[PDB]
RNA sequence: AACUCUAAGCGGUGGAUCACUCGGCUCAUGGGUCGAUGAAGAACGCAGCAAACUGUGCGUCAUCGUGUGAACUGCAGGACACAUGAACAUCGACAUUUUGAACGCAUAUCGCAGUCCAUGCUG
RNA sequence: UGCUUGGACUACAUAUGGUUGAGGGUUGUA
RNA sequence: UGGUAUGCGUAGAAGUGUUUGGCGUAAGCCUGCAUGGAGCUGCCAUUGGUACAGAUCUUGGUGGAUAGUAGCAAAUAAUCGAAUGAGAGCCUUGGAGGACUGAAGUGGAGAAGGGUUUCGUGUGAACAGUGGUUGAUCACGAGUUAGUCGGUCCUAAGUUCAAGGCGAAAGCGAAAAUUUUCAAGUAAAACAUAAUUU
RNA sequence: ACUCCAUCUAAAACUAAAUAUAACCAUGAGACCGAUAGUAAACAAGUACCGUGAGGGAAAGUUGAAAAGAACUCUGAAUAG
RNA sequence: UUAUAUACAACCUCAACUCAUAUGGGACUACCCCCUGAAUUUAAGCAUAUUAAUUAGGGGAGGAAAAGAAACUAACAAGGAUUUUCUUAGUAGCGGCGAGCGAAAAGAAAACAGUUCAGCACUAAGUCACUUUGUCUAUAUGGCAAAUGUGAGAUGCAGUGUA
């Protein structure tokens, strides 16, 4: 961080991510796009939107359980996905907390909003390659 | 005159140097005392100056110069525009009035070397500072 | 809001609008000399400036 | 016998709830607050009582109006409306 | 402004009490008992009851709850039977 | 007292509301420090006094 | 060195005056009033809970020596002289077992290097490889407490490349771990002899 | 035997020690932004479930406008109004109680007037 | 009018403008 | 803390218990074994809030006294005994029965005070220096309706303070109380409007 | 005191910058402390609590990767085992 | 007018307005401008002294404050507002000349910036606040224009111009 506005300080950075207002929480709760989707759109990553199909690259599942996000629970910093649940002693199937920084987005919801953001990501993709 | 110490008639609790009551005198002139009193009642007018007309025994007669900063004549007219600035709010208590400036004792030079360098509080502070340069 | 704008358009063209239409900025700022009445210069200062305005020159080798 | 017995005849409230601060410190007989100088212009905020100022200060309350003044300064106290650069038509 | 009238017929009557003892007083004594605003001067209560629910009010007796709320016991004219009116307000 | 001034009655009335044991479903919150209502003023344990 | 001081008001908040003996409890100052269980409880001592330490750290604590003009320069020149002499350089570490020459001079074309990849290609052939590899592998999480202070740890100061003219040398060089660039004008003693250990 | 002494193993008791920390502390840097246009502070009532913290004022855990674009979440009423918008920020439009400089006069009384405009009832 | 409810007003010091005023202060017309 | 051992490390760090083995005159060190879970150390230089047994030290914890020794003893003080429950001398309670205060009350009301303590229901741990199913406990609900009783109103002792002033101001350990008519005023008109009234 | 010289022009008024900053707002660092420490307060902290009042004013951080916070059966009124 | 004989027009001075229009109070209080103002302590006791023109108290402002174009500093080959820093200086000097206290000038630097009434013959008050209406147009206590309408002002204001 070369510019004077700028916290490297450990305590300050921890304020930011833990106490994150929900819009910063979306950024944090982004997941990288699948290798497929990277060819199509030329987009690294997108911030999880409810119908997104997901494969968990880590723990216990490490490849597959091709399922759709129920809700992004931003205050828990956790994403719950349909079909991915842990057996409780009381037989109650409760969702496994899956961070989106473990995940590939396999399928992207298209809205006019969602496309515009993919397009922003498309346009900046040209620039630093140029540099 | 003499600003007789508000003492309980109990003797002033300490050292004999502090035992004078009635020979103890204002470090502020009677010009300024006239101004400060007017200024609290008339907080909306800003006081430039005070001059004397007459004096017998118990009282001293002053005419005090008051300005309306909220009157657009006095906003209006360029020479006196600067008095409308919020810096001049109650000059009298800060002795930016002529009466107050003299009591605070700010003359260039030597007869006032202490206190001209710093206004009267300020001079003390400079002198009694250990200026510690980093690279000692 | 429809009352508020109704009041604004009536008090528009009219000096000394009701206290709540007056830009509640801060107390100090309101009383702090309108821009016209700060720029005001004595007739003499206009002469001084008129002939001699600080002109953008240079020094040296 | 005025020992515990001195406690036993204590029934007459010397102080009632402050109109200024609710700190229950207003002297009935003198009609004056200890601490908060009860309706005599000044709150008695002593610089010897550093802790007293600490209680009485901004930040112990919600600071309702003055907090909004801070953000408006950065806005340079503008009356108007920003509105919307692009469409954005509300129809069903 | 001018600032709109801050005690409408609505605001005056917040709720009907509906407590077990209150319901008995509808049955027996032909009273409809309401939670009211602490600003409601009895004569507010009469006016509001008359206007909202069509009922001729005979007398109103007012209590303050230890829950910092008012109870208004509204006596109805013998032309109007309570229990029908309570169930017009929809509450058994 | 025994017939309490209206100002007093309002302050005491608010105090009665405080004396309630915390809803037990609030205790189950993520980063919930609240085990109990702990400011429960029981009148012969903690007055209001003075 | 950035000034740390203990709060000057810390342990002086407490109004505590000390109970004279006969009180059957020790001399030290004790917190007045009632029922908080801070009262009264142990105040003001360096030997007390919540009480201020003897010698409380003060911001007037001397950071800097002004070092004699000739003296630091002497150290600097001595450092440059050590930068040749292969035994000294081996002594500090720096895996230089198969290096082209000491004192290692390379073409001025080195300065022009816009890109990090291009830089590494040069350096390795020029015989940096083992010493640059000495860096990156060694990065390790700080043992202290020092980890919280942003003092994440020490990793290997591999090579000091010196340039007369920055034609894009610095930006390319900045990235690569433990590799530092200096100008001939500035020639830092810290960079030439890190830890006072001669033989960069 | 039991007990006591001495040592050791195991279990208690107790919270030292270690390692962590959305906090504290101190130095540096940018800015000047309370108030009779009714402050700071206090009191009071407010969440579907809250009693506080926190937020807010009677439009009460918040409203316009604006930004983003789908949560909140303990349980849920809700979730819908995700494409005109959640929710959080922005917050420039409004609201902003009873007070407090505190302003009709008072205040072990939320007590008691006067005045203008206005409403219902009776006439 | 009676009876009843809501809103807005009614502190003090003080400048200026407004008009009413006032004093064997003092001037003049009669 | 700078440097370094291309140090160690979740395949178990640090910490710590330890009749592991050993080193040093010692300060102290290493290692084993068990526990552990997330980070750590040696060496050379560099700085200190740097090593504890004490200070009638501080703060927290814990013993012997003492699973019980003081005691839990004033107002005699129960008791038969039905019901219930996990348990019941009291406390839960009837019936019964011994008595108590002995209407100058341990009664029946209120102020001053208390602040939900009142009351129903549920009723366990903690509390009732004992038990305790019961309670002023703990949990859950309800309840304090007035033209005529008080507050209100009124004045008292006395006070808050607008004054001419005085004070460093605030304020006056002040009743200052002076302030055009500071005054109360008419269901009243003619010429200072016309009576009175500080 | 006398005799001179030099030097300004009081008893009036306006005026940036360098200069201060333990508060406030917006920020960045530390050979800072690491829960008897550090601010009084890492936490419903100027809180709970005491005192008529002024004031005095704490103790108290940590399950785990995930609550997966021990279903079920049994003994026990039950807490527990 | 003025003996109580009325009426009108002025000036001065003081009242009455819930008058038209405005303003002050209070807080915050790190920094700062003033007023006001100790003692512990040191002197091995103790009073002057010291602590100290400091704590406490109270009023008032700003982003800095205050200060500010010298009734200066000097004695020169003078320099040239103010502020601060470096220096002088632990010194000139003060002081039971005990304890202890003590600055400025020149010299160096940071940053720099200058000025104006009022008092002379403008000599057709050249000036100004307000109230209304034209216009303008902020969301104005605004500017333009008209009434040449009140009022201020020769008991004095414009304006050259400030040693």
């Amino acid at each position: 961080k070369q510019n004077p506005f700028v916290s490297s300080s450990r305590r300050k950075n921890r304020k930011r991510h833990f106490q994150a207002p929900s819009h910063i929480r979306r950024r944090l709760m982004s997941a990288p796009l699948s290798k497929e989707l990277r060819q199509k759109y030329n987009v690294r990553s997108m911030p999880i939107r409810r119908d997104d199909e997901v494969q968990v690259i880590r723990g216990h599942f490490k490849g597959n359980q091709v399922g759709k996000v129920v809700q992004a629970y931003r205050k828990k910093f956790v994403v719950y996905v349909e079909k991915i649940q842990r057996e409780n002693a009381n037989g109650t199937n409760v969702y496994v907390g899956i961070h989106p920084s473990k995940v590939l987005i396999v399928k992207l919801k298209l809205d006019k909003d969602r496309k515009a953001i993919l397009e922003r990501r498309g346009k900046g993709r040209l620039a630093a390659l140029g540099k | 005159g003499g600003r007789k110490r508000p003492v309980p008639k109990g003797c002033t609790y300490g050292k004999p140097k502090s035992h004078g009551v009635n020979q103890l005198k204002p470090y502020r002139g009677l010009q300024s005392i006239a101004e400060e009193r007017v200024g609290r009642r008339l907080g909306g007018l800003r006081v430039l100056n005070s001059y004397w007309i007459a004096q017998d025994a118990s009282y001293k007669y002053f005419e005090v110069i008051l300005i309306d900063t909220h009157h657009s004549a006095i906003r209006r007219d360029p020479k006196i525009n600067w008095i409308c600035k919020h810096v001049h709010k109650h000059r009298e208590l800060r002795g930016l009035t002529s009466a107050g400036k003299s009591s605070r004792g700010i003359g260039k030079g030597y007869r006032y070397s202490q206190t001209i360098g710093g206004s009267r509080r300020a001079a003390w502070k400079r002198k009694n500072r250990e200026h510690m340069h980093r690279k000692r | 809001q429809k009352q508020k704008e109704n009041l604004r358009k009536v008090f528009k063209n009219k000096k000394y609008k009701p206290l709540d239409l007056r830009k509640k900025k801060t107390r100090a700022i309101r009383k702090a000399l309108s821009p016209r009445d700060a720029n005001r210069k004595t007739l003499k200062e206009i002469r001084k400036r008129s002939v001699f305005p600080q002109r953008k020159f240079a020094v040296k080798a | 016998t005025k020992g515990t017995s001195s406690f036993g005849k204590r029934h007459n409230k010397t102080h009632t709830l402050c109109r200024r601060c609710g700190r229950s410190s207003y002297h009935i007989q003198k009609s004056t607050c200890a601490q908060c100088g009860y309706p005599a212009a000044k709150l008695r905020s002593y610089n010897w009582s550093v802790k007293a100022k600490r209680r009485k200060t901004t930040g112990t309350g919600r600071m309702q109006h003055l907090k909004v003044v801070r953000r408006r300064f950065r806005n340079g106290f503008r009356e108007g409306t920003q509105a919307k650069p692009k469409k954005a038509v509300a129809s069903k | 402004v001018p600032t709109r009238n801050r005690m409408d017929a609505y605001n005056i009557i917040k709720y009907p009490l509906t407590t077990e003892a209150a319901m008995k007083k509808i049955e027996d004594n032909n009273t409809l008992v309401f939670l009211t605003h602490l600003r409601a001067n009895k004569n507010h209560v009469r006016a509001a009851v008359r206007k909202l629910y069509d009922i001729k009010v005979a007398k109103v007796n007012v209590l303050i709850r230890p829950d910092g709320q008012k109870k208004a016991y509204v006596r109805l004219a013998r032309d109007y039977d309570a229990l029908d009116i309570a169930n017009k307000i929809g509450i058994i | 007292a025994a017939h309490k001034s209206f100002r007093i009655k309002q302050k005491l009335a608010k105090k009665l509301k405080q004396n309630r044991s915390v809803p037990q479903w609030v205790r189950l919150r993520t980063g919930n420090t609240i085990r109990y209502n702990a400011k429960r003023r029981h009148w012969r344990r903690t007055k209001l006094k003075l | 060195r950035q000034a740390y001081a203990v709060s000057e008001l810390a342990g002086h908040q407490t109004s505590a005056e000390s109970w004279g003996t006969g009180r059957a409890v020790a001399r030290i100052p004790r917190v007045r009033g009632g029922g908080t269980h801070r009262s009264g409880q142990g105040a003001f001592g360096n030997m007390c809970r919540g009480g201020r330490m003897f010698a409380p750290t003060k911001t007037f604590r001397r950071w800097h020596r002004k070092v004699n003009v000739n003296q630091r320069r002497y150290a600097l020149v001595s450092a440059i002289a050590a930068s040749g002499v292969p035994a000294l350089v081996q002594s500090k570490g720096h895996v230089i077992d198969g290096v082209s020459e000491f004192p290692l001079v390379v073409s001025d074309e080195v300065q022009k290097v816009q890109k990090t990849k291009q830089a590494v290609i040069f350096l390795r052939r020029l015989k940096i490889w083992a010493d640059i590899q000495k860096v990156y592998k060694s990065q390790r999480f700080r043992a202290g407490r020092g980890t919280m202070r942003d003092r994440r740890r020490i990793a290997r100061r591999g090579p000091l490349v010196v340039y007369d003219k920055d034609e894009g040398l610095r930006k390319a060089f900045r990235n690569i771990p433990g590799i530092e660039t200096i100008n001939v004008d500035k020639l830092n003693l810290l960079k030439l002899a890190p830890g006072g250990h001669v033989g960069r």
